[PDB]
C-alpha cells in the first residue's frame, strides 16, 4: 500500500525520498513508481504542457510506496497504471444497490428494501472506492446477524436492541454499532463522538478509520 | 458518570452469555465497595558486564478486581421483588453455570462483557482463578459480601480478531486446483506414473489473494491446468 | 544512556497461512553447532489452535 | 432463611455417616463467627506477540471454612442435656471417627452432606488437607473454638457416581460371545489349530447395548456361534 | 438422538442445515433424513397433498439429528421411515404395571401395590414414551433401596424418612427425591419448585429436564 504527497515549492526530489525513508538514496526507485522523466519536479507550469504525463509541477500529486513494495517491479508496473486512482485497488469496485437513501432511511430493517439501479445508459451501476466503502458498510450494518445464506455471523445484531429508552440500552447500542462497524478490515478502528436520546429517538455518530 | 452534580450515579452492570445465544443482564443494586485495575507490562532487564539493557514487549494481561456488599432492604426490580439474599444467589448460580460449561476448553461463544458504567469505559473479560469468594462473618450479620477478580481479554469496542472480514478480492478458492485435482483422480495409474517421471526428467533439467487480473502467483494454476487437455505427454506436467 | 529494544518476530511457512501462525508464537530455540554433524531447532507454540491436525 | 421478614433463622447443621446403617447429624447452637467460601477457577491466560489467549478447564474445587464457637450456657437437646463442652467434645470425636479410621479400616460413608439452612445452599463435602483446628484462649476461659475448612464433592442434589443407571436400551449382554466361547471350550486341539491357521489365512487377503433392531452392532456375533455349530472348516472362522 | 422442528411460511432447506450445523453444504445429508422427495420443503399443502408421505409443507414436523449421527447410514435409513416412532424408540417401550392409578397413590412405600393390566384386545398393556419415563421414576421412587433381587442400592430411603415435620427433614426429603430422579442418566437435573406443609402433611414438587 502507498501515501499521497503534495509537490512544494522548489521541492528536492531526493528531500522526498529522505523525508519519508530516513536514507537519500531511494529516490531512483521513487520516480520508477511514478513514470517520471528526468524533469522529476519542475517550478514553472508552462513546461508541464509539453509532456503533462511524464512531468510534475508545484501542487502536483506524487505516489509514495511503502517500503516493503519498493522494489518489486510488479508493484512498480501497477503503481504506473492506477496514478491518483489508487485506493480502488484496495477498497475496490462492486455494484451499486443503493438506488434512493431517501428510500430505506425511512424504512430500515426489514426485508425487500435494496435494489440495483443504472447510472447514465447501458451500462450497469457501478459504486467504486470510497463510495464502494459507504456501501460496504451501510448494507452490512443493515442486515441481521443471522441473515445470510452462506458464511453465517454477517450483518448485526440492530434489530434486538429497540428495548427500554433508559442509559444503559444506548450503550448496549453503541457497543453492537461499534462491533459491526470494526469487523471489516477496511477499516482500522472506530469510536464514538456522540450520543442524544430523544423521547422514543436515539441519535449518535461514529467516526470510522477506513484506510487510505 | 459518578454523582458529580450533573448526573445521578450509574451502577455497574455484567452481561453473562446465555445458553442457547443472547445474553443475561444482571446490574448491582448496591455498587463496589473497593475497586481496582492492575495494567502489568512485559518488560525485563538484565544488567549485562558494562551496560544495562531495557527491552519490552508491550502491553500484559491486565486484572480487574473489586468488592462489595449487597444491600439488605428489599428493592424492586425490573421483572419481580427481589431481595439481596436472591440476588447473591442468582449472581453465585450464573458464574456457576458460566464456570461449568466451559469444559471444552473455551466457550465458542462470548467471554463476559463487563459494562463499568461509573467511568467511562468498557472491557471483555473472564474469570480470574481466584473466582467468586463470598463470605459472611460476625460483623454485618445480615449483609453478604462478595469478591471478585477478572482477566481482560480486550476493549469490547472491538470484534474478535479471527471474526474479522478480510480482503479476499479475487477469488480464494480457485477452481483451477479443483479441477487439475479431478483431473489426475480421472487418470490412469500409467498416466500417473509417466507424469511422475516427466516431473523428474524436467527436475533433472533444472541445471546442468489470487486474481486473474494484476496478479502472477495463480500462473501456474493456468498452466498446471493445461497439459490435459492438450496432451503435452502421458499426462500433465508440475 | 541505556539502549530501548522491543523485538518483534515474523514467521513465514511454506507447504493455513504463515501470519497466523506467527501471531501464536511463543518461544523457540536453535541450537546450531558445527561441533556436531546435526543443526536443530525447537519452537513452542500456543494452545489456541489445535496444530496436530494442521 | 434469616432473621429478615421470615421466621427464626436455622443454625447449620452437619450429616454424618451411622456406622451401623442410617445417619447421625449434628446441629451447632452457636452460628459461626466468619464462613467463608473460596470458588476458584482453573484458567491461565498467556499473551502472544499480538493477540491474547484465553483456556479453562471447568471449575474449580469450592473450598468451604468457618469458625465458630459453642455457647457456656446448655440447652434442650434430642436426649440429654448436653452443655458446650460436651457438644464440642462430640463434635471431635465425630471428626475423629471420619477420619482416623478412613484411610484405615472402614467407613460406611463416601463423603459428608453439609447443611446451610441459613444461606440455603446444600454440598457433600469431604475434610480439607488442613483439617480441624481447635483452639482456647485466655479471654475465653470458659469457651471453645473450633476452624474447619472442607471441600466440595459436588452438589447435593445430583445423584452417586456409583448410583447412576445408563439408557441401556436393549440386551446389554452379547450372549452370542458367550455361547462361542462356551463352544470353543469344548474343541479339539486339531480344531483350534486349524482355526488359528484358517484365521492368519484369512487375515492375510483383507485389503485388496445389543439390539438387532435399529442397529448393526452385533453382526458377526451371531456369525460366529453360527459358524462353530454348523461348521465352516474344522473349527471354524472369525 | 435428534431435536425437532417445524417448516416456516417460505423457508428453503438451505436455511435450516445452515442455522443448526453452521454450514449450508449439509442440507444435501440432511434430507435424506426426512426422506424428501425433491421438492423437499413445499408452502402448499393442497400440493403435499400430490403424494403426502414424500413431503414437508408449511407446519409440518421435521427431525434434525446431532452432528455425529449426521453421516451414519444407520441414523439415515432409520430416521427415514420411523418418523414420529422416533421418540418411543428413544424413550423405550415396556410394559404397563399403572393399572391401579388411583389406588397406588394411596399405599405407596407397601408392597404388592402394583399390576398388570389389558388395553386393545388380548393383549398386555404397554407403555412408551413420556408416560413410560414418568412410570419408570414413580416406580424407583417407590421402591426400598436394596429390595430387587439384583443390582441392588436401586430405590429410595423414603420409607425412612417420617419424621417430625421440622424444615431440616422436609430438606432431607426433598433431597432423597431429587438424587432418586437423578440417577436416571436420561435426565438432566431436577430441581425443587415448592415445598409445602400442613401438619402432619407433606407436600411439594419437582421439575425436571427430560433430554430433548
Amino acid at each position: 500500500r502507498f501515501k499521497k504527497h503534495v509537490v512544494q515549492h522548489e521541492e528536492t526530489m531526493q528531500a522526498i525520498a529522505q523525508r519519508y525513508y530516513g536514507d537519500v538514496s531511494y529516490w531512483i526507485d521513487l520516480v520508477e513508481h511514478n513514470n517520471l522523466k528526468y524533469p522529476y519536479l519542475v517550478e514553472t507550469d508552462e513546461e508541464k504542457m509539453k509532456d503533462p504525463e511524464r512531468l510534475a509541477s508545484t501542487g502536483d500529486t506524487l505516489i509514495i510506496p511503502i517500503e516493503s513494495d519498493l522494489t518489486d517491479v510488479s508493484a512498480k508496473e501497477i503503481n504506473s497504471r492506477d496514478k491518483d486512482v489508487l485506493v480502488e485497488l484496495a477498497l475496490g469496485r462492486d455494484l451499486n444497490i443503493t438506488a434512493d437513501e431517501k428510500y430505506f432511511n425511512e424504512h430500515g430493517t426489514s426485508d425487500n428494501i435494496l435494489a440495483f439501479s443504472t447510472n447514465g445508459n447501458g451500462d450497469l451501476d457501478t459504486v467504486k472506492g470510497i463510495d464502494n466503502m459507504k456501501q460496504q458498510l451501510q448494507a452490512r450494518l443493515l442486515t441481521p446477524r443471522g441473515s445470510l445464506m452462506l458464511h453465517p455471523n454477517y450483518g448485526s445484531d440492530l434489530h434486538n436492541l429497540f428495548g427500554l429508552n433508559i442509559p444503559e440500552q444506548a450503550t448496549l447500542i453503541e457497543m453492537e454499532v461499534l462491533r459491526t462497524l470494526t469487523s471489516d478490515n477496511r477499516v482500522k478502528s472506530a469510536n464514538l463522538i456522540d450520543w442524544k436520546i430523544q423521547g422514543n429517538v436515539y441519535s449518535g455518530q461514529f467516526s470510522v478509520e477506513i484506510k487510505s | 458518570p459518578q454523582s458529580d452534580g450533573i448526573s445521578n450515579l450509574h451502577r455497574i452492570a455484567l452481561r453473562f452469555p446465555k445458553e442457547g445465544g443472547g445474553y443475561d443482564m444482571y446490574r448491582f443494586k448496591v455498587n463496589p465497595e473497593n475497586y481496582t485495575i492492575d495494567s502489568p507490562q512485559r518488560t525485563t532487564a538484565i544488567k549485562t558486564k558494562s551496560d544495562i539493557v531495557i527491552e519490552d514487549y508491550g502491553k500484559d494481561i491486565e486484572v480487574i478486581n473489586f468488592t462489595g456488599t449487597t444491600g439488605f432492604r428489599p428493592v424492586r426490580e425490573a421483572d419481580g421483588l427481589k431481595t439481596g439474599k436472591q440476588k447473591m444467589e442468582e449472581l453465585q448460580s450464573r458464574v456457576s453455570e458460566y464456570a461449568m460449561q466451559g469444559g471444552s476448553g473455551n466457550v465458542s461463544g462470548s467471554y463476559l462483557q463487563f459494562f463499568n458504567f461509573t467511568d467511562d469505559s468498557y472491557y471483555k473479560v473472564h474469570l480470574a482463578p481466584q473466582g467468586l469468594k463470598i463470605t459472611r462473618s460476625k460483623d454485618e450479620p445480615l449483609l453478604f459480601r462478595y469478591e471478585i477478580t477478572l482477566v481482560v481479554i480486550g476493549s469490547l469496542t472491538e470484534a474478535d480478531r479471527s471474526a474479522v472480514t478480510t480482503e479476499e478480492f479475487g477469488n480464494v478458492k480457485p477452481n483451477a486446483s479443483q479441477r487439475v485435482d479431478e483431473g489426475i483422480k480421472e487418470l490412469d495409474k500409467n498416466a500417473r506414473k509417466t507424469r511422475d517421471r516427466n516431473n523428474q526428467e524436467i527436475s533433472r533439467r533444472e541445471n546442468t489473494i489470487y486474481n486473474p487480473r494484476q496478479s502472477t502467483n495463480g500462473l501456474k494454476g493456468n498452466i498446471d491446468n493445461m497439459a490435459l487437455i492438450i496432451g503435452y505427454g502421458d499426462g500433465g506436467v508440475s | 544512556m541505556r539502549r530501548i529494544r522491543r523485538p518483534k518476530v515474523r514467521i513465514e511457512i511454506v507447504t493455513y497461512n504463515g501470519d497466523e501462525f506467527g501471531a501464536k508464537l511463543l518461544g523457540f530455540q536453535t541450537k546450531n553447532s558445527m561441533e556436531d554433524d546435526s543443526s536443530v531447532f525447537q519452537i513452542n507454540m500456543a494452545g489456541d489452535t489445535y496444530w496436530d491436525k494442521l
